[PDB]
RNA sequence: CCGCAGAAGAAGCACCGGCUAACUCCGUGCCAGCAGCCGCGGUAAUACGGAGGGUGCAAGCGUUAAUCGGAAUUACUGGGCGUAAAGCGCACGCAGGCGGUUUGUUAAGUCAGAUGUGAAAUCCCCGGGCUCAACCUGGGAACUGCAUCUGAUACUGGCAA
RNA sequence: GCUAGUAGGUGGGGUAACGGCUCACCUAGGCGACGAUCCCUAGCUGGUCUGAGAGGAUGACCAGCCACACUGGAACUGAGA
RNA sequence: UUUUUUUUUUUUUUUUUUUU
C-alpha cells in the first residue's frame, strides 16, 4: 500500500548545429504509512517512463522519520548550500501546513503537525534534497537519552 | 582568548568532540568548571577530572557517539557588554519542549529548567541544543 | 539620604569654590556601554584640603549662589 | 545573453517601459483647458481630436489627451487629469474623465454603464 | 439573500447525497454525476490543488446556505477558539439555527429551515431569533412555537427521517416537537464527508 | 405580538483572460482603445468593442489617490562581507573601544520579591440584558519602566592583594 | 565656529520660592569634534488600518496640550477674563 | 612569447494553443 508522488520536472530542451533537441526527466517522492519516507530521480526517451524509471528509485529502503505519534520530536538539519534547512512540528491537532513545493515527502507517510515553507530558495529541487538527506541523521528518543545519559 | 571571557569553553567542547577524541583538556576558569559539572550530571559528557590542584588543569570525557559531536545544535548567545540578562519567565524553551539551555545567575551555574523552577532570571550562557 | 557622587576635582578658581565634575549617573534608553557623558558638580568647598587630585564623595546642599548645591564629605581615593 | 543590448525588449510583450516624468505632488488633479490645439502632420492620421495643453506648474510644459467621446471640450473648461499614455500620442503624459461642467462626455451610449455613469434603458 | 436555486444546480457540483434536497424523487436519478453532469468539457476536465478545496469551500457554503459575510464572520473569532478548523467552523454551520432544526426534522430540505426559521415559526427557548446564525449550544433548547407545531411539512420531515440515521449529538421530541445538542458536534462522527480542515488552509493557498 | 388579504411590495454590477472566478458567437483593422505586474490588438483580437448567456456575489460589485504585502531589508530585539552593495596601496600616534584572572571583599547595574502608579472604554478572556446579531456591558487580568525597601550573588564595574 | 549680565566673584536689591532670574562693579571667564552654532521639518498619547512583529506609519474618537474665533498687540475690571 | 591574403553583406518573418 505504497505511496507514489511526482514533485518536479524540467522543459530541457535546447538548439544546436542543427535544429532542436529535447528530454524528460523526474524528481519522485515514496513512502509507507507507519513513519518510512524516500526520493528518487530518472530520466527516459518518453515521460512515463521517467516517473518509472524515478520512482523504481525512490522504492528503496525509506527512513523511519522519528514519529511521536502524529508528529517529529526535533529539528533536525537538512544542511545544504544554504536552504538552511528546518522544519517546525505543531502541537498535533491542526495539519500539515508545510511548503506545496516539499509538503509532498510527509504526506507519503501522513505526518499530520509539521510545518515550514521554502524558507531560502524558490526551488523545490533546493529544499527535498536538502530534508531527505538530513533526515538520516535524525535520532530516536532513546538515542537523545543517551546523549543525555547512558 | 582573552576579549571574551570564557567563550573558548563551549568551542573546544565543539571542535574535539567532532575531531574523533573522547577527551579533551585546558586550562580551569572561573565559569568552566560548573559548566563542566552541569555538563556530566545531565549527561552531555561521560565524565570530567580536574588535576593538578594548586593551579589545576580541568579535563572532559567527550561522548563520541556514531563519530559525530554532541554540542553540534550549541549556540553562546551572551557576549562581551552585549549581555543576555532574562526575567525567570522570559528564559529558553527551546525544541517544541525537549529542551534546553545553560544559564548563570543568584545560584551558580545550572541549566534553564532547574533556573524556572527555582524561579529565578539570569545570563543566557549557552542553548545547548 | 545624600546622592553622593565620587568626584575628580577637574577645576579650581573660587577662594571657597571647586568643580568636581564626573560622569551623568542618570541613564536613558540606549545600546549597552556606560553612561559616558559630564556632569557640572559645582561645589562650596572651605577647607580645601583636596586641592587638585584626590577623588571627593559630596552631599546636598542649598545653592547660596549661581546653582552652586553640593559641600565636600569626604576622600574616596587618596591624592592621585 | 550580452545585457547591455538584450535588457531593452527581449521577450515580455506589455513591455514596462512607459516614460512619466514631472511630480512636485500628485498625479489625480484638475486640469485648465488653457489654449486648444489640433496641429501637428503624424503617422497615425489623429482625426477631430483637439489634444490641448494645461497650465501646471511642475517646472516645463504639458499637455494632456481628449479622454472620452462627446466632440465639445472647450478651451475655457476645467476637467480631471489621469494616467493612461496610449503609444499613439507624442509629448501627452495624461488622459481625461471629461464629462463635468458643461462638456458632457457620453450621448445616450447605453451600455457605457459603471465605466462612466449612465442610466438605464428599455429594460 | 442567500443563492435560492435553481436548487438541484447546487448538486450537479457540488455532488451527491446532500441535505439542501434529501428528500423525494430527484436525489441521484437528476443530479448527473456518472452519467456527465457538464456535458461539453465532459469527456477530460480538471482540477487543481487549490481548487479541490475551493469547491469544497463550495460544499459547506451551498450545503448549509450561508454567505460570502458569515464565512469570513465565523473565522474572525475562530483565531481565538482553542480546537481543530472542523470546530472553531463546520461545526457551527451544522448548529446555527436555520441547521439545527432540519436536523431535528422540523423541516424536510436544508433550504426549507431557513425559510422557517425567518418565518417566526422557530424560538430559542422563547427567542425568536429570526437571527438564523444565533448558534444554539448544548442542553438548552429549541422549538417550533404552538401554532406551527406539526403543521404539515414538520411531519413530511419526521415521518421520512424515521427510516434514516439520527445523530446522538442532539435529542428531540418527534410528537411535540421541541429539543438540543445533547453534547459538542465530533470531527469524526458529524457524518458530513468533507476533510474538514481543508477551509481555513484555503486562506494559506 | 394576534386574525384577515396577496408571493404578494424587495437587485443588481464587475463582467467574462489566466490571478479567487463562468466562454464563446462576433466586430473594427497596432482603428477606437483599458494599461496593474502580466497580458491584449500587428484581417481568423476568448476579457479592445458589440451581443448571447450566465457568474462571482447579493445592498452590495468592481476599482481608485497612497504603501508595507508575498519578500526576508537599517537588524540593542532581527544581518548579509566570492556576488547586488561587500575589510577602503598606507598607519607616524592624539583621543576613544577590549584591557591579562582570580582570592579576600562589594551589590550600583543582575535577578526575585514585598509595596506604590496605570480612576474608566483596552489589547487578552468569560458571564450576560434586550428576540437578538450586533449593541449594551459587567467581571477576570496584564503593563518591562520609575518609586520605597527586603534580599539572593552567577556576570557588568569596582576595592585590597 | 557660539557667548555679552554672558561667566565667576563682589555685594546692592526684592521672588510665595532658586538664580548673570539680574544691574552696577572688579576681572575676563564660559562652550566645542563624548555634536558648541544653526536649521530642519513637525502636533505628541493611551492607542491603533494592519501582528511571532521588533519594522512602515498616524496623533484626529475621548480628552490631555495648547491656542484661538477679523490682523490682534496688550493693560484694566472680575475669585474666575 | 612576430602574428594586417582586400573591407563591407537591409529590416522583417520563421518560430504547431494550454493547466499538468
Amino acid at each position: 500500500e505504497l505511496q507514489e508522488k511526482l514533485i518536479a520536472v524540467n522543459r530541457v530542451s535546447k538548439t544546436v548545429k542543427g535544429g532542436r533537441i529535447f528530454s524528460f526527466t523526474a524528481l519522485t517522492v515514496v513512502g509507507d504509512g507507519n513513519g518510512r519516507v524516500g526520493f528518487g530521480y530518472g530520466k527516459a526517451r518518453e515521460v512515463p517512463a521517467a516517473i518509472q524509471k524515478a520512482m523504481e528509485k525512490a522504492r528503496r529502503n525509506m527512513i523511519n522519520v522519528a514519529l511521536n505519534n502524529g508528529t517529529l520530536q526535533h529539528p533536525v538539519k537538512g544542511v545544504h548550500t544554504g536552504s538552511r534547512v528546518f522544519m517546525q512540528p505543531a502541537s498535533e491537532g491542526t495539519g500539515i501546513i508545510a511548503g506545496g513545493a516539499m509538503r509532498a515527502v510527509l504526506e507519503v507517510a501522513g505526518v499530520h503537525n509539521v510545518l515550514a515553507k521554502a524558507y531560502g530558495s524558490t526551488n523545490p529541487i533546493n529544499v527535498v534534497r536538502a530534508t531527505i538527506d538530513g533526515l538520516e541523521n535524525m535520532n530516536s528518543p532513546e538515542m537523545v537519552a543517551a546523549k543525555r545519559g547512558k | 582568548s582573552m576579549q571574551d571571557p570564557i567563550a573558548d569553553m563551549l568551542t573546544r567542547i565543539r571542535n574535539g568532540q567532532a575531531a574523533n577524541k573522547a577527551a579533551v583538556t585546558m586550562p580551569s576558569s572561573k565559569l568552566k568548571v560548573a559548566i563542566a559539572n552541569v555538563l556530566k550530571e545531565e549527561g552531555f559528557i561521560e565524565d570530567f577530572k580536574v588535576e593538578g590542584d594548586t593551579k589545576p588543569e580541568l579535563e572532559l570525557t567527550l561522548k563520541y557517539f556514531q563519530g559525530k559531536a554532541v554540542v553540534e545544535s550549541i549556540q553562546r548567545v551572551s557576549r562581551p557588554g552585549l549581555r543576555i540578562y532574562k526575567r525567570k519567565d522570559e528564559l529558553p524553551k527551546v525544541m517544541a519542549g525537549l529542551g534546553i539551555a545553560v544559564v548563570s545567575t543568584s545560584k551558580g551555574v545550572m541549566t534553564d529548567r532547574a533556573a524556572r523552577q527555582a524561579g529565578l532570571g539570569g545570563e543566557i550562557i549557552c542553548y545547548v541544543a | 539620604k545624600i546622592r553622593t557622587l565620587q568626584g575628580r576635582v577637574v577645576s579650581d578658581k573660587m577662594e571657597k569654590s571647586i568643580v568636581v565634575a564626573i560622569e551623568r549617573f542618570v541613564k536613558h534608553p540606549i545600546y549597552g556601554k556606560f553612561i559616558k557623558r559630564t556632569t557640572k558638580l559645582h561645589v562650596h568647598d572651605e577647607n580645601n584640603e583636596c586641592g587638585i587630585g584626590d577623588v571627593v564623595e559630596i552631599r546636598e546642599c542649598r545653592p547660596l549662589s549661581k546653582t552652586k548645591s553640593w559641600t565636600l564629605v569626604r576622600v574616596v581615593e587618596k591624592a592621585v | 545573453a550580452t545585457v547591455n543590448q538584450l535588457v531593452r525588449k527581449p521577450r515580455a510583450r506589455k513591455v514596462a517601459k512607459s516614460n512619466v516624468p514631472a511630480l512636485e505632488a500628485c498625479p489625480q488633479k484638475r486640469g485648465v483647458c488653457t489654449r486648444v490645439y489640433t496641429t501637428t502632420p503624424k503617422k497615425p492620421n489623429s482625426a477631430l481630436r483637439k489634444v490641448c495643453r494645461v497650465r501646471l506648474t511642475n517646472g516645463f510644459e504639458v499637455t494632456s489627451y481628449i479622454g472620452g467621446e462627446g466632440h465639445n471640450l472647450q478651451e475655457h473648461s476645467v476637467i480631471l487629469i489621469r494616467g493612461g499614455r496610449v503609444k499613439d500620442l507624442p509629448g501627452v503624459r495624461y488622459h481625461t474623465v471629461r464629462g463635468a461642467l458643461d462638456c458632457s462626455g457620453v450621448k445616450d451610449r447605453k451600455q457605457a454603464r459603471s465605466k462612466y455613469g449612465v442610466k438605464r434603458p428599455k429594460a | 439573500a442567500r443563492y435560492l436555486g435553481p436548487k438541484l444546480k447546487l448538486s450537479r457540483r457540488e455532488g451527491t447525497d446532500l441535505f439542501l434536497k434529501s428528500g423525494v424523487r430527484a436525489i441521484d436519478t437528476k443530479c448527473k454525476i456518472e452519467q456527465a453532469p457538464g456535458q461539453h468539457g465532459a469527456r477530460k476536465p480538471r482540477l487543481s490543488d487549490y481548487g479541490v478545496q475551493l469547491r469544497e469551500k463550495q460544499k459547506v457554503r451551498r450545503i448549509y446556505g450561508v454567505l460570502e459575510r458569515q464565512f469570513r464572520n465565523y473565522y474572525k473569532e475562530a483565531a481565538r477558539l482553542k480546537g481543530n478548523t472542523g470546530e472553531n467552523l463546520l461545526a457551527l454551520l451544522e448548529g446555527r439555527l436555520d441547521n439545527v432544526v432540519y436536523r431535528m426534522g422540523f423541516g424536510a430540505t436544508r433550504a426549507e429551515a431557513r425559510q422557517l426559521v425567518s418565518h417566526k415559526a422557530i424560538m430559542v427557548n422563547g427567542r425568536v431569533v429570526n437571527i438564523a446564525s444565533y448558534q444554539v449550544s448544548p442542553n438548552d433548547v429549541v422549538s417550533i412555537r404552538e401554532k406551527a407545531k406539526k403543521q404539515s411539512r414538520v411531519k413530511a420531515a419526521l415521518e421520512l427521517a424515521e427510516q434514516r440515521e439520527k445523530p446522538t449529538w442532539l435529542e428531540v421530541d418527534a410528537g411535540k416537537m421541541e429539543g438540543t445538542f445533547k453534547r459538542k458536534p465530533e470531527r469524526s462522527d458529524l457524518s458530513a464527508d468533507i476533510n474538514e480542515h481543508l477551509i481555513v488552509e484555503l486562506y494559506s493557498k
